[PDB]
C-alpha cells in the first residue's frame, strides 16, 4: 500500500513543447521499479514506459522516463496531437500495487470558430413518446463553448444537456451535441428553435432558425 | 490480441463470470467511470496459481482453463458500487509484473433498476447547409437504459468523421447518446442505407435509410 | 514407476544395422528385463527378443536368430538392440517394454517407439506450405488455421494443445509422404499467437516456424 502523488493534472502545452508529469511517492520504493501507462481517450491503457527507465518494444522515444527512490517524472521531448491521453504512474513496488491518480494531456494547437447546425424534431419520435430538439457544433476548440436554446425568439431555461466529445487524436478538435427534450405535444406555435453559440471562434453570438 | 466478453447487467446481490479469451498470468483491473484503475487479482493457468487484493478476497474466484485457454473471474457476492469497467492484462512474472497487452474491457452495470432498447430516433438532413464540403447527418439513439450501444455507420466502413457522443443521464435511470456523419455525396448520396446499432444487453439492432429533407 | 526413453527414426538401406537405444531414465536397472515387441505399420505386435542386464543373458525368437543382437551396458544402465543384415520388410516401429521374470513375463511399462524406414530411396526436407486462414468463418468460436507439411520422404515429422488436429501421412505419386496441421484460435482479429508452427524432421534434423497472417 503506498498513496502516490501525480502532476498537476490537465496541462495545456503547444505542439513542439517538452512536457514534464510528476510520480511523488508517500511510501519509499525501489529506485527502479514504477511503470508509466498511458490511455487513449476511450480505450485500454498502453505500457509507455517500464521500470522507470527502460521503453516499451515499439515507443517512439520522445517519451523518456527518469526519477529514483521517490519521484519519478516522465518526459515528452516532443508533443504531437496524437499524444492527448490520460497518464498513470503505476509501482509495481509495493503491494497491492497501486495506480497512480493519472494526468490528462491536452495538446494546445488551434482555435477553431466552431460550426452551429440544428437538426430539428422528425415525424418518428413525433409519433411517440418526447420528440427532441438538437443542435451540433462541429470541430471547435477548445472546450470553453457555451450554447443556450432560443424558442420562437424568447430564452430558454437549464433544462437542456449538453454532452461534448474528447479531442480527435489527429484533428485535436471538440464537437458538441446540446441537446432539448421537450413534452411531445408542446409544438403548436413555437415556429421557430434555435442554439446560441459564444465561442474564442467567431465575433458573434451565431443564433439559428428552424421554421419549417 | 486479447478479447474479452460483454457488458453484463446484472442485480445488486448478484454474480459476473467476465471471460478473457486468455508463461503469461492475466491480471485483472478494475476502474470505477470516471476515475482510477485499480488491481484486483492475478492468475496464472500453467500453475493454476491465484492471488487477490485483500479488499476483494471472499467474493472474487479467478480461473482459467489451461487446456481451451480461457481465463475468467466470477465477483459473487457483489454490491452496487462495483459498477465499473474491467480490464484482463498479461502479466511478467516477479519483478516484471507490468501489464504488458490489455483486453478491450467489459462495463459490467450492478442495479435493480431495468433493461430497455435502443429506440433509435429520426435523422433528417439539414437542406441548406455547407456548399459541399460537409453535408452533416445524425442517426440518434434516444431512450435506452443499459450501456454500451456502439453505432456504426455503413456497418464499421465509413470511419472519417462518425463522431460519437457521451451517453448523459436523463430524467430517467436511462441516458441517451448521439451519432453524426459527415458526406460530400450532397444529393441523393451513394451509400445511405446505414446505421447499425449494436445493444449488448437488449441485443436489439436497428439499421435506418438517412432521406435529404 | 520408471519411464522409458528411446532413439529416433533411423532411416536404413536394405541391407544395414541398426542400434536402436532404449534409455532406463533413473539409472536404475533393477531386477527387469527389457523385451522388444515389433509392429508393422497397420499390424499387430511380435515378440523380437529379451536381456536382463543383471544377468547379461539375452534371448531371441527363432525367426529373427543371426540377425539380432540385443545388448545392454548395466553401468550406464542403457539398453540396445543391433539388427543387422536387415530386408526392406523390416520397416517397422519397434518398442521396448519392461519384463517381470518368470511366470510374470507380462510387459509392464513400455517405450515412446521408434520406426525404423528400411529402402534404398531418398531423405527429403518438410517443406512447409502456406497457412492463410479463411477471412469469413465462425462468429468467433473456432477461426481455423493451419500450417501445412507437404513434400517430405521419411516420417516422422513433429508439427505445432488444446485443438492441434494432426492427419496421418498419406503416400503421393512420389514414395514423399504428405501431413496436415490446423489448430482454432478463439482471437480471430489478427490471428496471431501461433507464430511457432515448430516442426521437428528427425532424420532431416530440419526445424521451420513460420507466423500466420489472416488473409
Amino acid at each position: 500500500e503506498i498513496v502516490l502523488t501525480q502532476s498537476p493534472g490537465t496541462l495545456s502545452l503547444s505542439p513542439g513543447e517538452r512536457a514534464t508529469l510528476s510520480c511523488r511517492a508517500s511510501q519509499s520504493v525501489s529506485s527502479s521499479y514504477l511503470a508509466w501507462y498511458q490511455q487513449r481517450p476511450g480505450q485500454a491503457p498502453r505500457l509507455l514506459i517500464y521500470g522507470a527507465s527502460s521503453r516499451a518494444t515499439g515507443i517512439p522515444d520522445r517519451f523518456s522516463g527518469s526519477g529514483s527512490g521517490t519521484d519519478f517524472t516522465l518526459t515528452i521531448g516532443r508533443l504531437e496531437p496524437e499524444d492527448s491521453a490520460v497518464y498513470y504512474c503505476q509501482q509495481y513496488g509495493s503491494s497491492p500495487w497501486t495506480f497512480g491518480q493519472g494526468t490528462k494531456v491536452e495538446i494546445k494547437r488551434t482555435v477553431a470558430a466552431p460550426s452551429v447546425f440544428i437538426f430539428p424534431p422528425s415525424d418518428e419520435q413525433l409519433k411517440s413518446g418526447t420528440a427532441s430538439v438538437v443542435c451540433l457544433l462541429n470541430n471547435f476548440y477548445p472546450r470553453e463553448a457555451k450554447v443556450q436554446w432560443k424558442v420562437d425568439n424568447a430564452l430558454q431555461s437549464g433544462n437542456s444537456q449538453e454532452s461534448v466529445t474528447e479531442q480527435d487524436s489527429k484533428d485535436s478538435t471538440y464537437s458538441l451535441s446540446s441537446t432539448l427534450t421537450l413534452s411531445k405535444a408542446d409544438y403548436e406555435k413555437h415556429k421557430v428553435y434555435a442554439c446560441e453559440v459564444t465561442h474564442q471562434g467567431l465575433s458573434s453570438p451565431v443564433t439559428k432558425s428552424f421554421n419549417r | 490480441q486479447l478479447v474479452q466478453s460483454g457488458a453484463e447487467v446484472k442485480k445488486p446481490g448478484s454474480s459476473v463470470k467476465v471471460s478473457c479469451k486468455a508463461s503469461y498470468g492475466i491480471t485483472w483491473v478494475r476502474q470505477a467511470p470516471g476515475q482510477g484503475l485499480e488491481w484486483m487479482g492475478r492468475i496464472i493457468p500453467i500453475l493454476g496459481i491465484s492471488r487477490s487484493v485483500q479488499k476483494f478476497q471472499g467474493r472474487i474466484t479467478i480461473t482459467a482453463d489451461k487446456s481451451t485457454s480461457t481465463a475468467y473471474m466470477d465477483l459473487s457476492g457483489l454490491t452496487s458500487d462495483d459498477t465499473a469497467v474491467y480490464y484482463c492484462a498479461r502479466e511478467g512474472g516477479s519483478g516484471y509484473d507490468f501489464f504488458d497487452y490489455w483486453g478491450q474491457g467489459t462495463l459490467v452495470t450492478v442495479s435493480s433498476a431495468s433493461t430497455k432498447g435502443p429506440s433509435v430516433f429520426p435523422l433528417a438532413p439539414s437542406s441548406k447547409s455547407t456548399s459541399g464540403g460537409t453535408a452533416a447527418l445524425g442517426c440518434l439513439v434516444k431512450d435506452y437504459f443499459p450501456e454500451p450501444v456502439t453505432v456504426s455507420w455503413n456497418s464499421g466502413a465509413l470511419t472519417s468523421g462518425v463522431h460519437t457522443f457521451p451517453a448523459v443521464l436523463q430524467s430517467s435511470g436511462l441516458y441517451s447518446l448521439s451519432s453524426v456523419v459527415t458526406v460530400p455525396s450532397s444529393s441523393l448520396g451513394t451509400q445511405t442505407y446505414i446505421c447499425n446499432v449494436n445493444h449488448k444487453p437488449s441485443n436489439t439492432k436497428v439499421d435506418k435509410r438517412v432521406e435529404p429533407k
